[PDB]
């Protein structure tokens, strides 16, 4: 019962180390941007349970592995320029 | 509960004193108590005369000789307990009485001279040196005499060792080169020895009589024609290669020195570098190597015959054979006494130094004795010794026994004596020849193993310091009365029976006869027999004597736990073990550790603080109890009363016991019931399952004192000062210190509560302006004084139990310079048995306490008894302690027979005879069952009949018989507690005696997150609120490379260390709540670039494409 | 030492015996399993291995199976050693490559 | 649940004229065993007169009027000549096993708390025999078991 | 440079040297400006350079620098390099973590 | 642009002065009365930097917005902290300096 | 399941085996007072016996 | 000699204890005299080699065997310095790799061959100079930094010399110095010498390996701080369309 389905995870990527930063980058912008970025929203999106229960689940990690497996995000080794990919991300509620 | 001694040979001799080694040479290096007409040589004695006819410059020319007369040790200043209180060092004033003489005569004999201080021993065996409690540990070094030995670096050829008493002479070595020389080295300068010989007459042609014979090597001694020539001039050339820069003829000056007189060599004055020079080498020897003033020249004495026999040994007689530098016939022990008096024999050396410097300076009939001596060398002297010598220990007080064992401790490591700890091999391994002389078990583990030892439980070292064991004699056939103790040496010459040998009465009992001779075991004659063993524990040290079923358990284990033992904690209900070797009665009373009453007599005051005893006459003694003290350890030793106001008085029984002491019984740790079986992986590897029901009964609590201290200084800005008007605080806080500044007897104190105020200065700039407006204006006015107070350190803390003070100039106070007053705290604590604590049997099964079960689960005996402690059986036959089983069948046995037993080591319990208690001990327990009117029930059967499918039970047998027999197998059928079911297939019970160790959970585990940070080296260590943090060692670095932690590792190396600018970044960030920081250039990066610049060096960046990047900017 | 690229591009290798000569008796013992796993298990194979049937493409990384077959294929004498890509025969210099070194993760 | 005594500050003490030490003392008090008779009651203090030389014996306890010790006999302390002892011992009621170093007890300055073994129930054994009962010879015949200290009864309890 | 709880003070050593240094170099600048005996001169820049040693590997020559009290040689520019928590061996060694603790398992 | 090769040189006396800041040529300082140094010394804040979060000695902007930091007598530029640790001093020779790694 | 002792069983053979032992060594030590072996000789086999015993 | 000594002794690569004697070329066998003196001959037509035994020697070659160059002949270790320059470096890799696993094998670890395999290429990463290019002949180099300068100065810029050199068996600890990093190499012992020989030549780092970046705390080159991996960018579909709507303005 370890991690989220952590072995579809390692098929996606080349070498280990990419799953392991992107998984990081992602949650990176994840985390700035209080959560208004997911891709997987609806009923999809993790959670916890308490003395209450089901509120959302604070690691920006797991959200990420979660949001990786939807094939929904891209992620790549040189597309897309930095100087412009950090303006433009504030479209939504920003930081 | 009464007692059943188990097992045959009876000992023909008590133990000796144990303190012996300790106590009764220091006694004989003192002579302390004898008239001064007839102290005889070695101990302060000996390092008198030694010195002592003091000669001056040109000498019996110039006037004044001084010489020694008789010495006096003084009455001690201060109390026992008065020296340790006030920190001092319990000592002796040593005057000496001399006479100086004139060239007219003066007999100017005045009236003693102080030498210096003497520190002296406790009737315990240790000393006190500065407050604290000290033991000088004695050590082994090879035994003076000649040697000889293999060269080691010369393959076929040898080596020849001449060893005199230490820091007595040098080592001097013969050894015939790979090239015809010969050489005498000495000094670590190495001459050709025909040098040394030409100056005590040695012709060319007695050197081809007494030294050609075996082969040819006299080769290279002849064709050295060059000086074989003339004495006198042989001597200056020899002085010249020596000690170099001054060559004139007086070289008779040094060369006397490693000859004749108690100078240096004096290897033996009828002790062994004869006797051993004696027997090893080629007879007939007095005193010094080579005697020099005969009439003017040098003659020989022991050089010849030595290179004679060397030379004889490379080809050489059949019987001359190299030597057993590991033989305990060339290994001595030298006693505090020896060491103390060597000490003793530098202060002189050095005071008399001092003295021949003075008498030619002042006028030669002015000068007196009391104004040429120092009174400071020898005080220095034995001052350096007992406070720096490796060679003196604290002091192993964790329980009464430890103390004891650190006394009969034997070393290889230290001072002089230097076995550097990255060396030997062999000289670790136990030598055939330890057999009742030092024991081959309960060493220590890792590095040490071999090198630090315990002295054999009978034996006993001698006046020339080799240890002793006793064999019994035997008259062929008789087995006598009369014990010899030998040498290990004399020992090699008899065939020795084992004391398991039977006898019928007096005499032995079997025409094949068990016995060692030379040590490999042999088989003999009743009439070949020549000495027999005292006793099986004569082999082993007092732990491992500890130790019940021995025979057992498998050497490793047996180690372990002969150990672990030193390491128990005296609990508050100690008690001595169901089982026992019977040792355990005189090791608590040797100890001293407890009080025992002087003369058959009666009692009359006993209380908690005090028995007070009238004795047969004698006057009247009150003995006072030490109560709830603290060890050197923090162990808590007191001391509890065990006699009846009013009743007689044996002689000397038990009057109070000790800490870990159960009516005069050692008692390190508590017996209690155990099962053995896994649990649910609550056992697992090591760990061990605990009913809470121990805890409740206040079972394995022990308690322990930490101490607290606290200084005043005097400074540029001022004096420190332990006011209680410490500022900035409530009424809160000072609500516990008394008009002092120091906290009240028996506060609870918590991690942060004041414990000693006290106010330092400190001018950190002087407040602005403006910032003073207010601070008048509003009222709080500024103050000259800081904070600086004590405070209990996080996590310890506990009741407070006692308050101390020495301030600057109280009776016989001195502390170091520039500090004025010492506080210190004492507080208390009462412990209890927590998940993580360490629990061990003498077996050597250890393991941490992981599980603390409510009764509720527990296995239980169907009668309704729980068992107290689960151990998992799979920890059973990797290591073979199989002891630990043995002891806990007897242990159900007593649990329901309810006594105790002795059974001592290689001769105690028997199976059968346990089987047999076993078989008694069941008609009991289900006695008791069918009496209240029970049996059998439907789960024990269950598992019965299944048992004997299993193969442990008769079938045939009626379910009772079937119980019975799986009961005396020393099994049984257990209840699972959380379900009424049984186990399936029965479980070994018993009553187990452990102990809970010196290392507890509470004094190890700590967590920080952030506090303070070093302002020398910048990265987390102090801990004024908090601990400190954990380190990351290189290895750890690795691993973390060996992962892919690029970042995991970089964190580690800057965010949460020396990175100030990031490690703020960081904590900011978190408090925020923002993804921490990404340290951009790492600090230390900055760092390095400048420490190079500051020593020139450009050192400059450069990017991709290759342009300087820069790294600084700010 | 790290692991670089994908494929050094290099046609170089070792051959790995599966038998073994004691030097003392002048035999020839096929070695022992553990060891020719220790040899074999998760390898590059250099150039292509056909016997009892089977062929074994280049540049298959032969899995613990293929290291039995082999075996098994080697007691059957049909094969004596095993072609395969290590680091021995690498040209990365600052590290091995994927294709070399291989599997072991 | 908490003591007092009298010329006492803390735990680690000892009495002059009292054999015993205060931890001795407290390690017995803990065996007390007291009954509550009203149920309207919560806790209340035995006291300790206790003189000279004589043996102090827990019955030596003031009398009190819903209170019954059920276990005289049992040590409290050897006093002798010139030993005063005046004590005052706190009694709760409540469940399980609350120990000292959690709950204490804050009766006044100088008062100690002491560890609490509550439960009245002492041991518990049940045998599953074979009764004979016109049916089956397959059927169990359950006999509990039960031990108290006198303040709760096998069966109350 | 800074104190320990108290007046008293805990200094950094490489001040001392730098401070020895200047201290001759002035008594040096101002010796030659104003008044110029050769045969003196043959003790100050010759006594100037050999503070610049310190500065550099005091620990050099047979006889170090030391702080005026105990016969301890002080520590340099190089022994702020050399070995054991010296900057280079510094960060492969060890560093105390932050966010840290230790227990029995 | 990014690090990727560190790269050692020797060091121009005019390099030196180029990184020199300041220049020492008063020495000591070591005061402790008072937690704060003394004149142009080896703890000087003129040549090196600000003593503790910002500040001058006698009291000016200790803000943001305005730049170009000094004084009327006693200037201390206002750039933050850490350059205690990494603005860099330097002293004039009187004539030589065999620098003794080199020598010998 | 547990380690009680009559759980290291004995087997019956540890005697026959070693009474066995126990003779084929008496007439060792009696083929060396004949000159059959030499010391050497002898030992190497007493050693031996018991390696296989 | 064996167990953990043994390791070492293969490592650091040393002239072991129990030097078995080698032949150094390939011929017939000749034992002569077991007396005296024992020595064991190679010959052929040609050449004919003595090699002197002390005796003592455990020699297993029955007269007249045929032998191969620098098989062993006298039993024992092999000097891993003999074999190299009478067998060669791939036959020397060979041989050290089979030796060490020899004792963990026979003591009862399994571990791969290629982890040896990778120390063992480091043992050899060092080459000698004969004939040089561009510097003096005499000097120790990195096998592929004179590998630029080797079949590239052939390959476009032809001219001088390819460079010829010769393989060096390096000891481990002795491989472990020789580095071209003047920030990993100071850490050792004389750290003066390193920052004297470097600073006086212009001596770029590079900061290939991982001791080197780990000293000046920067993000070591392996793994999330590999070259390879490290510089992936992640971006969302909505995100990812708002670059279509910003790109072309
Ligand atoms: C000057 O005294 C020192 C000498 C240093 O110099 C040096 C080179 O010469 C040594 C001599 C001559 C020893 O005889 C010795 C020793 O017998 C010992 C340990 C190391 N023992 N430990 C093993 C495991 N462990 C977890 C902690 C300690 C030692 O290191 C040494 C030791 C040295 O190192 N111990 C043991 O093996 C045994 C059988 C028992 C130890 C029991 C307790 C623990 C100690 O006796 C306590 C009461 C102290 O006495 C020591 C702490 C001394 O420290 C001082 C100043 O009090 C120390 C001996
Ligand atoms: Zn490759
Ligand atoms: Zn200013």
């Amino acid at each position: 019962m370890a991690e989220p389905g952590i072995d579809k995870l390692f098929g996606m990527v080349d070498s280990k180390y990419r799953l392991t930063v992107v998984v990081a980058k992602r949650a990176q912008q994840l985390l700035r941007h209080r959560f208004k970025n997911t891709v997987l929203e609806p009923e999809e999106r993790p959670k916890m349970r308490t003395l209450e229960g089901l509120y959302d689940d604070p690691n920006a990690v797991t959200w990420a592995m979660k949001e990786l497996l939807t094939g929904r995000l891209f992620f790549g080794e040189n597309l897309v320029p930095e100087d412009r990919l950090q303006k433009e991300m504030e479209r939504l509620y920003p930081t | 509960m009464e007692i059943k001694r188990f097992g045959r040979i009876r000992e023909v001799i008590p133990l000796p004193p144990l303190t012996e080694i300790q106590v009764e040479s220091y006694k004989k290096a003192l002579q302390a108590d004898v008239p001064p007409e007839k102290r005889e040589n070695v101990g302060i004695q000996a390092a008198f005369k030694e010195t002592f006819p003091i000669e001056e410059g040109d000498k019996g020319k110039g006037g004044l000789v001084l010489d020694f007369l008789e010495y006096r040790i003084g009455d001690p200043p201060f109390s026992q307990d008065e020296c340790r209180e006030k920190d001092l060092t319990y000592q002796a004033p040593l005057y000496a009485r001399l006479q100086l003489i004139h060239k007219d005569t003066g007999l100017i004999k005045e009236d003693e001279v102080f030498l210096g201080h003497l520190p002296l021993m406790t009737e315990d065996g240790s000393f006190i040196i500065n407050g604290a409690d000290r033991v000088i540990v004695s050590q082994i070094h090879r035994s003076p005499g000649v040697y000889f030995t293999p060269d080691p670096a010369r393959p076929g050829r040898y080596i020849a060792s001449i060893i005199p008493l230490p820091k007595r002479g040098p080592w001097i070595d013969l050894e015939v080169e790979a090239s015809g020389v010969v050489t005498m080295k000495v000094n670590k300068r190495k001459f050709p020895l025909v040098l040394l010989l030409r100056v005590l007459g040695y012709d060319q042609e007695t050197l081809v009589r007494e030294l050609s014979a075996y082969g040819d090597l006299v080769q290279g001694l002849l064709d050295e024609a060059v000086l074989a020539m003339r004495p006198e001039e042989a001597m200056v050339r020899l002085f010249t290669l020596l000690r170099p820069g001054d060559p004139p003829k007086k070289d008779k000056a040094l060369a006397y020195l490693f000859g004749l007189l108690a100078d240096p060599k004096r290897y033996d004055l009828g002790e062994a570098g004869r006797y051993k020079a004696e027997e090893k080498l080629g007879v007939g020897l007095s005193g010094r190597t080579l005697v020099r003033f005969e009439d003017g020249e040098f003659k020989d004495e022991v050089f010849l015959p030595t290179l004679r026999y060397l030379f004889a040994l490379t080809a050489g007689v059949p019987g001359h054979e190299v030597d057993d530098i590991d033989h305990l016939g060339n290994r001595r022990i030298r006693t505090v006494g020896e060491l103390m008096a060597d000490q003793f024999r530098v202060g002189l050396a050095r005071l008399a130094r001092g003295v021949r410097e003075r008498m030619v300076m002042g006028s030669p009939d002015t000068l007196t004795p009391a104004k040429l001596v120092n009174s400071r060398p020898l005080e220095a002297a034995l001052r350096e010794f007992f406070s720096r010598s490796q060679l003196s220990q604290f002091k192993d007080e964790t329980n009464p026994l430890s103390s004891l064992r650190h006394k009969r401790r034997i070393s290889a490591l230290g001072p002089g004596g230097l076995t550097r700890e990255r060396a030997g091999f062999d000289v670790r391994d136990v030598h055939r020849t330890h057999y009742g002389r030092i024991c081959p078990v309960e060493t220590p583990e890792g590095a040490n193993i071999g090198l630090i030892t315990s002295l054999a439980a009978y034996a006993r070292v001698d006046a020339l310091g080799f240890i002793r064991t006793p064999y019994r004699r035997v008259k062929n056939g008789v087995v006598t009365e009369e014990v010899v103790y030998m040498t290990a040496s004399e020992e090699d010459r008899y065939t020795i029976a084992q004391a398991n040998t039977p006898l019928e009465g007096d005499r032995i009992a079997t025409d094949r006869v068990v016995a060692r001779r030379r040590g490999e075991p042999v088989i003999v004659a009743p009439e070949e027999v020549e000495f027999m063993d005292v006793s099986p524990k004569q082999v082993f040290s007092l732990n491992t004597n500890l130790i019940p079923f021995l025979e057992h358990d498998d050497a490793n284990r047996a180690l372990m736990g002969s150990n672990m033992q030193t390491q128990a904690v005296p609990l508050i209900r100690a008690q001595a073990p169901v089982v026992m070797t019977g040792l355990e009665e005189r090791v608590v009373r040797d100890s001293l550790a407890a009080l025992y009453a002087e003369e058959d007599g009666e009692v009359v005051k006993v209380d908690g603080t005090r028995i007070a005893v009238r004795y047969e006459d004698g006057r009247l003694v009150e003995h006072p109890l030490r109560r709830y003290a603290r060890s050197n350890q923090g162990t808590a030793f007191d001391q509890r009363p065990r006699v009846r106001v009013g009743q007689r008085v044996k002689k000397g029984d038990l009057l109070a016991d000790g800490p870990a002491s159960e009516e005069g019984f050692l008692a390190l740790g508590q017996n209690v019931l155990v099962a053995i079986m896994p649990f649910d992986g609550y056992n697992f590897e090591d760990a061990i399952v605990i009913s809470e029901e121990l805890l409740k009964r206040d079972f394995y609590t022990s308690i322990h004192i930490e101490r607290y201290e606290i200084e005043a200084r005097d400074t540029k800005l001022g004096p420190e000062r332990i006011t209680r008007d410490i500022p900035h605080l409530s009424e809160a806080a000072l609500r516990d210190l008394d008009e002092e500044g120091i906290v009240r007897i028996g506060a609870e104190v918590k991690p942060g509560d004041i414990l000693v105020g006290r106010t330092s200065f400190k001018g950190e700039q002087e407040p602005s302006p403006e910032e003073r407006l207010l601070r008048s204006i509003f009222g709080e006015k500024a103050r000259d004084v800081k904070d600086t107070s004590l405070r209990v350190p996080p996590g310890e803390g506990g009741i407070v139990v006692g308050r101390l003070r020495l301030r600057r100039g109280d009776p016989g106070v001195e502390l170091k310079p520039g500090v004025r007053e010492v506080v210190r705290v004492f507080v208390a604590q009462k412990r209890k048995l927590q998940v993580g604590d360490k629990l061990a049997n003498r077996h050597g099964n250890k393991g941490v306490v992981a599980k603390i079960l409510p009764v509720e689960d527990m296995p239980h005996l169907p009668d309704g008894t729980p068992v107290d402690v689960i151990l998992n059986p799979l920890g059973v036959p990797s290591r073979m302690n199989l002891g630990q089983i043995l002891e806990t069948h007897l242990g159900l046995a007593g649990y329901f027979l309810g006594q105790r037993y002795i059974s001592p080591v290689f001769d105690g319990a028997t199976e059968p005879e346990i089987k047999e208690l076993l078989a008694e001990a069941f008609n009991l327990y289900f006695g008791k069952r069918q009496g209240e009117g029970f049996g059998v029930d439907k789960r024990e059967k269950e598992v019965l009949a299944r048992a004997e499918k299993l193969g442990l039970v008769s079938p045939g047998k009626s379910p009772e018989e079937q119980l019975k027999e799986l009961f005396d197998l020393g099994k049984v059928v257990l209840y699972d507690g959380r379900t009424g079911e049984p186990f399936e297939g029965p479980i070994v019970v018993g009553q187990m005696f452990i102990m809970k160790l010196y290392h507890m959970v509470e004094d190890k585990m700590h967590a920080r997150s952030t506090g303070p940070y070093s302002l020398i080296t910048q990265q987390p260590l102090g801990g004024k609120a908090q601990f400190g943090g954990q380190r990351f060692g290189e290895m750890e670095v690795w691993a973390l490379e060996a992962y892919g932690a690029a970042h995991t590792l970089q964190e580690m190396l800057t965010i949460k260390s020396d990175d100030i600018e990031g490690r703020n970044a960081a904590y900011q960030a978190i408090i925020k709540g923002e993804d921490v920081p990404e340290p951009s250039v790492p600090e230390s990066f900055r760092v390095l670039v400048k420490e190079l610049q500051a020593l020139a060096l450009d050192v400059q960046t450069l990017d991709e494409k290759d342009n300087p990047v820069d790294i600084f900017e700010g | 030492i790290v692991v670089r690229e994908a494929d050094c591009g290099t046609t170089n290798y070792i051959s790995v015996p599966l038998f073994q000569m004691d030097e003392v008796t002048r035999t020839l013992r096929l070695r022992k399993r553990s060891d020719i796993e220790s040899g074999l298990y998760g390898r590059v194979l250099a150039r292509e291995v056909e016997a009892l049937g089977r062929r074994l493409e280049e540049g298959r990384y032969l899995s613990l199976e293929d290291v039995h077959f082999l075996i098994k294929a080697a007691e059957a004498g049909e094969v004596r050693e095993v072609p395969v890509r290590s680091p021995l025969t690498c040209q990365t210099r600052y590290g091995v490559c994927q294709k070399c070194y291989g599997y072991d993760l | 649940t908490s003591v007092y005594i009298e010329d006492v500050l803390h735990e680690f003490s000892t009495i002059p004229g009292v054999k015993e030490d205060v931890v001795e003392i407290i390690l017995n008090l803990k065996e007390l065993v007291v009954r509550f008779l009203d149920p309207k009651m919560a806790s209340t203090t035995l006291i300790l007169r206790a003189e000279g030389p004589k043996e102090v014996r827990a019955g030596d306890f003031t009398p009190s009027a819903d209170v019954e010790i059920m276990n005289p006999d049992l040590h409290i302390a050897t006093l002798e000549e010139g030993g005063k002892l005046y004590m005052e011992v706190r009694v709760d009621r409540g469940v399980g096993y609350v120990p000292a170093e959690r709950h204490g007890i804050k009766d006044r300055i100088n008062a100690i708390p002491v560890d609490a073994i509550f439960s009245p129930v002492r041991r518990v054994a049940f045998q599953v025999e074979d009764t004979r009962l016109g049916q089956r010879t397959d059927l169990d015949k359950l006999t509990l078991r039960i031990w108290t200290d006198g303040s709760v009864t096998p069966l109350e309890a | 440079m800074v104190q320990v709880d108290g007046g008293r003070f805990a200094t950094s050593d490489l001040n001392d040297l730098y401070r020895r240094l200047i201290n001759r170099n002035n008594r040096l600048k101002k010796l030659l400006a104003q008044g110029a005996p050769e045969i003196i001169i043959r003790n100050e820049k010759r006594m100037l350079q050999e503070a610049v040693d310190a500065v550099i590997d005091n620990g050099r020559r047979g006889s170090p620098v030391t702080n005026p009290g105990s016969e301890r040689p002080l520590r340099s520019l190089t022994d702020i390099l050399s070995g054991k928590q010296g900057r280079f061996r510094q960060n492969l060694l060890g560093k105390r973590v932050d966010y840290s603790g230790r227990s029995v398992i | 642009k990014e690090v990727r090769k560190v790269r050692i040189a020797l060091a121009s006396p005019e390099k030196i002065r180029s990184w020199s800041y300041g220049e020492v040529e008063k020495p000591e300082t070591i005061n402790y009365r008072t937690l704060k140094p003394e004149r142009d010394g080896l703890f000087d804040e003129r040549i090196f930097g600000p003593i503790k979060d910002y500040e001058c000695a006698c009291g000016k902007y200790k803000r943001q917005r305005f730049e170009g930091k000094v004084c009327e007598r006693c200037g201390v530029e206002v750039t933050r902290s850490i350059v205690r640790r990494y603005r860099m001093g330097h002293i004039e020779l009187a004539t030589p300096a065999a620098h003794i790694w080199f020598v010998k | 399941i547990t380690i009680g002792i009559d759980d290291a069983v004995i087997p019956e053979e540890k005697q026959r085996y070693l009474e066995e032992a126990d003779r084929k060594l008496r007439q060792i030590e009696q083929a060396y007072e004949m000159g059959f072996l030499t010391d050497r000789e002898r030992y190497d086999q007493v050693i031996q016996l018991w390696t296989e015993t | 000699t064996q167990g953990l000594p043994r390791v070492i002794e293969l490592f650091e690569a040393r002239r072991p204890k129990a030097k078995a004697v080698i032949s150094e070329i390939d011929g017939v066998v000749r034992i002569e005299e077991g007396e005296d003196r024992l020595s064991v001959f190679v010959e052929s037509e040609g050449f004919s080699k003595e090699y002197k035994l002390p005796k003592d020697a455990r020699l297993l070659v029955k007269d007249g065997d045929y032998v191969e160059a620098g098989q062993p002949l006298t039993r024992g270790a092999i000097d891993p310095h003999q074999l190299l320059e009478a067998k060669g470096p791939e036959a020397v890799e060979r041989y050290l790799v089979d030796e060490i696993q020899k004792v963990y094998r026979a003591q009862g670890v399994k571990l791969h061959d290629k982890h040896i395999e990778i120390v063992v290429r480091q043992m050899l990463k060092y080459v000698e100079v004969t004939d040089p290019g561009d510097s003096r002949l005499l000097e120790g180099q990195v096998l592929e930094k004179w590998d630029v300068e080797a079949l590239n100065e052939r390959l476009i810029a032809e001219g001088k010399v390819p460079v010829a050199w010769k393989p060096l068996l390096m000891g481990v600890t002795k491989s472990a110095l020789s580095t071209k990093s003047w920030l990993s190499a100071a850490s050792f012992q004389n750290t003066t010498h390193v920052l004297t020989e470097a600073a006086i030549a212009g001596k770029k780092d590079e900061l290939i390996g991982l001791k080197e970046n780990v000293i000046l705390g920067r993000l070591i080159p392996a793994g999330t701080g590999s070259d390879f991996v490290r510089f992936t960018q992640v971006v969302d579909q909505r995100t990812l369309k708002a670059i279509e709507e910003a790109r072309k303005e």
